[PDB]
RNA sequence: UGAGAAAAGCCUUCUCUAGCGAUC
């Protein structure tokens, strides 16, 4: 007579969020020693979900959100409304550093987002926690910088100067000079992997693995001078940009890359792809915004013609995307749930004092960090960072000892550079052919006169 | 860390998804008990550990049952008890098991971990408790006490109890306390099967199997009042009075030679007209009384016939007082009484305005301790509430007989009389032999009533010359000065002066301890018209060296209050 | 491996109670913390009765 | 970072952020910087080549 | 127009006291933690590789028989008591925890070719060549007698 | 030995023990 019998019911699609298993195939199976294997594999499956559905309730943070009222435009709205309207610590991450005297500047977030680091065109080289505003170290390297990456922790940061590739620590002290990696244009970081990649203007792609100290793979790209590159988190692949308007895939246990993409129609200056590994923005001379659809069709979901040109791309965790125009950046968002971005009409405008040369998402913060001429600022950006994190994978709030013991972790588990490909569920499959060659093996040891012609 | 946090908060997440569907809770509740919950969960997980915490969880679960019990009423939903109720009676029994094991010095805990299984948890799970405190605090016989009342007046199970008593007996052989109640403890099982008959063994029924206790009880503590303690819980219980008559008939006759008997028997027989029936009571009482005296002829049996009779005046008043004085006399002859009770005879007849009985009082007791000052204090108070002329004699008598030199109390008395009805000359007379005779800290009150006099018979120049003269017996106190300082005020010139120069001699001797002083020191230069504020400055200054430890705080807080209207 | 040990102090008797115990290797150098270290000797011995003098 | 342990060493053995030998002989090279002050490492690294250049006439010969 | 920016309360993030350990938020979000497969793969790989370097099974040795070990027979109440019998004919009990022997008794003559242990645990049966079938005291004799089936 | 040698103040990276925690 109780008015529900049953127990708590769980939402169907948070369940097939932590699902792994193909529904979709029609296996046959008449022996009932696999039904009884396969039925324990569903259960476990089953029960596992149904737990992590329940677990949805401990979140405790809500992502941001910006709309206007009585048919207000959200890209006419300005920073400075925003501040005001906003608490007082969402306001003090906002700030514009002016450093002219130095060239244009490149900065990079750290993986967890407590820290930046930024380099300058003629060679000013600092790293600093931005959230309290202090400086853990400034120098001057003599010569003129390209660019600036962070590895794994804050400890160590990468410099991409003119002639090498240098390591310096994070309180300012040069470790490591190597030669090998030389003209360098374009760095970017590995983290599951421990490896760094780096593109040269002679046309070389080079990976080092920087747990070891070794370079494991060289290769030569052999389409000229190498100014376009991005990663795709999901994949762990490398995208490399061409003049030719072709973005090549690339590992480093293959010597030629694993796909070539024809996405313009004239040369290619920018490639992002968003963190899930569903979507690639890509832009060019042909003033056309593009959105790929990685997952095995890589049609352009998504066309647009610009006035100006979109210099750099960038995507936050939340599927918002940045284009830089000039000194202009505008910022694209759409419902994201297993849609792209809709190019329609921009989510935010702002106007720099410099032209961009540097674009990059806080990783659990809604801000924005744009590197220019004129120096570095920090927009606000509401809706655009993920709102819960993970205390043992990335903590802001760490202390040293959380830290150190994080690092050892990831370093016990180091994944080797030849198992990099486009499915990262490869692992899983049997290899088909190994079968073939095994059961060849099994096989083996198991009138009348016409008869005188 | 919060891996086991994590696993008891998802333990505790299925519950509380049932009541978000029952209604009864709002999502945003649900979050916030699951907010407090991990902040809760993560102070009793640490490596340093505190009671507090493990109190404050507890305090929130109860808090969090009642919460859910009052709007299980108002809803109506009575369904899935198990799936909540039962879930947090399981974890709050975990926290106490844990918390006990951690503290089992702790009785308070222990007490609170039954109450908790008393409201709301099942009889095996106290019974378990009850077992698991008794296994390592068996010292204490009030525990034994409460584990075998639950059985009784709650579970019912009289044969239980029993045993629980008679062990505990063995571990505690000498304490009454156990015996009392074993004893009560029977008694109750005879009501119990008395009315059971009634709403349908005779020996048992008798109250047999209680007076077996009684025997063994008295056999080991050879004692007169826990005897007669035992009759008392026995008249309590209205069936089997033979039982009472049995023990009351053993209190004559095993327990003699001791007061205590002799005196319950006396106070057995006690329990206009109405007012004579009162009285042959009273002499049948008293009858007992002197046959006790033959049999015991002890001095302690006494002061209970007296006492008897004390309480019988103050309480036909001719009548109770004309036995007090023969008893009187009668123990005055013996002299067995002592040096107490004749002041406590004396001051009752002293109030009811008897005044030839309590001489006789008086001057009995002078004659047996001559030594004793009080009793000399005591004849004085009869004689001036007579008003004989024999005052005079009495002092000469009072300090020949007491050869020590110091009695102050008698030094005082003289002062006060000589001062109604003897001249000027003869009461400065007695006060110059008081400061010699007594020369330590008893002199501090003798000198304060010294100057109080010299301002009474006297004037003003009176009281200087005198305090002149005393302003360097160095034991003092504050009383001293403020007399002085005071008599200064009330006169007409009011040098301002000489009201500094009382007060530097009395901030040199108590300056150093007294924080009053020193604010009333700072007070006089600002509301008196004559005073110099502008030395506040340098008394506050001063103050502060001066005075040591806490007083140097009190004097802070003392003028930071006065600084504002408070005072 | 469930059994009861008697032991006598100065301040009274106590019975205590073993839950468990790995008797072979107990006199080795890893095992032997299992009774070194308070908080292991915890695990595997409780007090059941404590009567002081 | 932190000292390894026993276990953890086995298994994370070589692995050294601060001494790459192999890749670009930054230890070796340090000496000659220090002990002849040399402002750039360029300048080493023009010395190093040419000493190569007269060694191989000299084999060659 | 309405705004919210996330702004996380760093008494939540933050623990209280010294005294206190740090609080760490979960998320099983698959999108925070990739890469599932190759992951697990490296450590289930190095689990091998450190049973391989903790695999020691080599405890201790008894010695004191001066004649090939035959029988062995274990105590059913003790796990720290066994007995072992020799060819020269000497039966030897062991404790294992103390790694020494015990008592030695000469049951027979020739061979020992069986040795049984009573149910109870207070007595043994050996079986030698001399075509006798003997049954023993588990308790030790006292004091300095002679042992005596 | 040769980032010459000698002294004071600020950050960074890490090492040892000793309690503490595991009793539900």
């Amino acid at each position: 007579q109780d008015p529900f019998p049953g127990p708590a019911p769980v939402p169907v699609e948070v369940v097939q969020k932590f699902c792994r298993i193909d529904k979709s195939r029609k296996l046959p199976h008449s022996k009932a020693k696999t039904r009884s294997r396969l039925e324990v594999a569903e259960a476990e499956e089953e029960e596992t979900s149904i737990k992590a559905a329940r677990s949805e309730l401990l979140l405790a943070e809500e992502p941001g959100f910006l709309e206007g009222e009585d048919g207000e435009d959200t890209a006419k709205i300005c920073q400075a409304d925003i501040v005001e309207a906003v608490d007082i610590a969402s306001a003090a991450k906002h700030f514009d550093l002016n450093l002219r005297q130095f060239g244009p500047y490149r900065l990079n977030y750290s993986r967890t987002g407590r820290h930046l680091a930024f380099g300058g065109r003629r060679g000013h080289v600092a790293a600093l926690d931005w959230v309290t505003k202090k400086l853990m170290c400034e120098i001057n390297v003599m010569e003129a910088v390209r660019d600036i990456r962070f590895l794994h922790s804050e400890a160590l940061l990468a410099v991409a100067q003119n002639r090498w590739l240098h390591i310096y620590d994070n309180q300012g002290i040069e470790l490591h000079c190597i030669r090998r990696c030389d003209r360098v244009t374009r760095l970017e970081f590995l983290p599951f992997h421990f490896l760094l990649a780096t593109a040269s203007e002679t046309g070389f792609l080079t990976y080092l693995d920087v747990s070891v100290g070794k370079i494991v793979a060289a290769l030569n790209a052999r389409a000229g001078r190498l100014d376009v590159m991005s990663q795709n988190p999901y994949n762990a692949v490398i995208h490399l940009g061409h003049s030719n308007g072709t973005v090549s895939l690339w590992s480093p246990a293959m010597k030629e890359p694993l796909a070539k993409i024809l996405c313009h129609r004239g040369g290619v200056r920018a490639v992002a792809v968003d963190s899930t590994g569903t979507y690639m923005a890509t832009s060019g001379l042909d003033h056309q915004l593009k959105i790929f659809d990685l997952r095995g069709t890589y049609q352009p979901l998504s066309t647009r013609t610009l006035p100006h040109g979109a210099g750099h791309l960038a995507f936050s965790q939340r599927g918002l995307l940045v284009a830089g125009m000039g000194d202009v950046v505008n910022i694209w968002a759409g419902q994201g749930k297993a849609s792209p971005p809709s190019l329609e009409q921009p989510y935010l405008t702002h106007r720099l004092s410099g032209p961009v040369h540097g674009l990059q998402f806080c990783p659990f913060e809604d801000v924005l960090g744009v590197g220019h001429t004129g120096g570095i600022t920090s927009m606000l950006v509401p809706g655009a960072g993920e709102p819960n994190f993970d205390g043992l994978e990335s903590n802001p709030y760490r202390s040293r000892k959380q830290r150190q013991e994080w690092e050892v972790k990831a370093l016990l588990e180091k994944v080797p550079a030849e198992l990099i490909c486009l499915d990262p569920r490869a692992l899983a499959e049997v290899d088909v052919i190994s079968l073939e060659q095994g059961k060849k093996e099994q096989i083996e040891r198991l009138s009348a006169l016409d008869r005188f012609v | 860390m919060a891996e086991i946090i994590q696993e008891r908060i998802e333990d505790r997440l299925p519950e509380l998804e049932q009541l978000e569907r029952i209604g009864l809770f709002s999502h945003a509740e649900i979050k916030a008990i699951i907010k407090k919950a991990s902040d809760l969960e993560y102070k009793i997980q640490r490596r340093t550990l505190f009671k507090e915490d493990f109190i404050n969880y507890v305090q929130y679960e109860i808090n969090l049952l009642e919460l859910i019990q009052r709007r299980r009423t108002r809803i109506g939903y009575s369904f899935k008890k198990d799936e909540i109720e039962n879930s947090i009676v399981h974890r709050v029994q975990g926290v106490f098991q844990r918390a006990s094991a951690k503290w089992k010095d702790d009785v308070q805990l222990w007490l609170s971990y039954v109450a908790f299984c008393k409201k709301w948890a099942t009889k095996t799970r106290l019974s378990k408790v009850f077992s698991a405190m008794l296994a390592i605090h068996s010292n204490k016989p009030a525990l034994w006490i409460m584990a075998a009342k639950w059985e009784m007046e709650d579970r019912l199970s009289s044969e239980s109890a029993r045993q629980l008593f008679l062990r505990a007996l063995r571990f505690h052989p000498e304490c009454p306390k156990l015996y009392k109640e074993y004893f009560r403890m029977e008694l109750m099982h005879a009501e119990k099967l008395r009315k059971e008959k009634e709403e349908f063994s005779e020996e048992i029924l008798k109250g047999e199997l209680a007076w077996i206790i009684y025997k063994n009880s008295v056999s080991i503590i050879k004692g007169a009042e826990f005897h007669v303690s035992l009759l008392s819980i026995a008249q309590l219980f209205d069936f089997a009075k033979d039982l009472q008559k049995e023990i009351y008939d053993d209190l004559q006759a095993l327990h003699t030679d001791d007061p205590l008997t002799w005196d319950y028997v006396a106070r057995r027989e006690l329990e206009q007209a109405k007012a004579v029936e009162v009285g042959r009571k009273e002499e049948r009482c008293c009858a007992v009384y002197e046959e006790a005296v033959k049999t015991l002829p002890t001095e302690a049996m006494w002061k209970c016939y007296i006492t008897f009779c004390l309480e019988r005046f103050t309480k036909l008043r001719g009548k109770r007082l004309e036995r007090t004085m023969t008893v009187f006399r009668k123990a005055h002859e013996l002299k067995l009484l002592s040096e107490c009770q004749y002041k406590q005879l004396s001051v009752s007849l002293l109030c009811y305005n008897f005044l030839r009985e309590a001489l006789e009082v008086a001057v009995a007791g002078t004659e047996l301790f001559r030594d004793s000052g009080t009793m000399w204090q005591l004849k004085l108070q009869v004689l001036i509430e007579s008003k004989s002329p024999d005052i005079a004699m009495l002092f000469e008598e009072a300090f020949v007989h007491l050869k020590p030199q110091v009695c102050l109390p008698l030094w005082i008395s003289w002062a006060e009389w000589s001062e109604g009805a003897k001249s000027q000359e003869d009461t400065e007379a007695v006060f110059k032999k008081a400061l010699l005779a007594v020369i330590g800290a008893d002199s501090v009150t003798l000198k304060n009533k010294y100057l109080d006099w010299a301002y009474r018979s006297g004037g003003y120049k009176k009281a200087r010359a005198v305090f002149k003269s005393l302003q360097e017996s160095r034991p003092f106190s504050v009383d001293f000065f403020r007399k002085m300082i005071q008599f200064e005020k009330e006169q007409e010139s009011c040098n301002m002066a000489n009201i500094r120069e009382y007060y530097e001699r009395a901030l040199r001797e108590f300056g150093s301890a007294d924080s009053d002083l020193w604010m009333d020191y700072m007070k006089e230069e600002l509301n008196h018209p004559l005073g110099r504020p502008e030395n506040c400055g340098q008394i506050y200054w001063r103050a502060m060296k001066m005075l040591q430890g806490e007083s140097a705080e009190a004097f802070v807080a003392k003028h930071a209050m006065h600084q504002t209207g408070h005072l | 491996v469930l059994l009861h040990v008697l032991f006598e102090h100065a301040v009274g008797y106590a019975l205590l109670a073993l839950k468990e115990v790995e008797e072979i290797s107990l006199l080795q150098p890893q095992v032997e913390e299992s009774v070194l270290n308070l908080g292991k000797f915890h695990s595997i011995v409780r007090l059941v009765a404590f009567c002081p003098f | 970072v932190r000292k390894l342990k026993f276990h953890e060493q086995k298994l994370l053995k070589q692995v050294d952020f601060l001494n790459w030998e192999v890749t670009d002989h930054n230890l070796h090279e340090l000496r000659v910087l220090r002990r002849y002050r040399l402002q750039r490492r360029e300048d080493y690294t023009r010395y190093n080549q040419l000493s190569r250049a007269v060694r191989e006439l000299a084999r060659r010969l | 127009m309405k705004v919210k920016m996330l702004s996380r309360n760093p008494d939540n993030y933050v623990r209280e006291t010294k005294l206190d350990l740090q609080r760490v938020p979960r998320n099983y979000d698959p999108a925070l933690h990739p890469f599932e497969v190759p992951r697990e793969y490296i450590r289930a790989l190095n689990a091998t590789k450190l049973e391989r370097v903790f695999a020691k099974p080599f405890l201790a040795s008894l010695d004191g028989h001066r004649d090939g070990v035959n029988c062995l027979a274990k105590h059913p109440e003790k796990l720290a008591t066994v007995l072992s019998g020799a060819c020269d004919g000497e039966v030897r009990i062991w404790n294992l925890t103390q790694r020494n022997c015990i008592r030695t008794i000469q049951a027979h003559e020739g061979f020992v070719r069986g040795i049984c242990t009573r149910f109870c645990g207070t007595s043994f049966f050996t079986v030698g060549d001399d075509k006798t079938v003997k049954q023993w005291k588990m308790d030790g004799p006292g004091y300095g007698d002679e042992e005596e089936p």
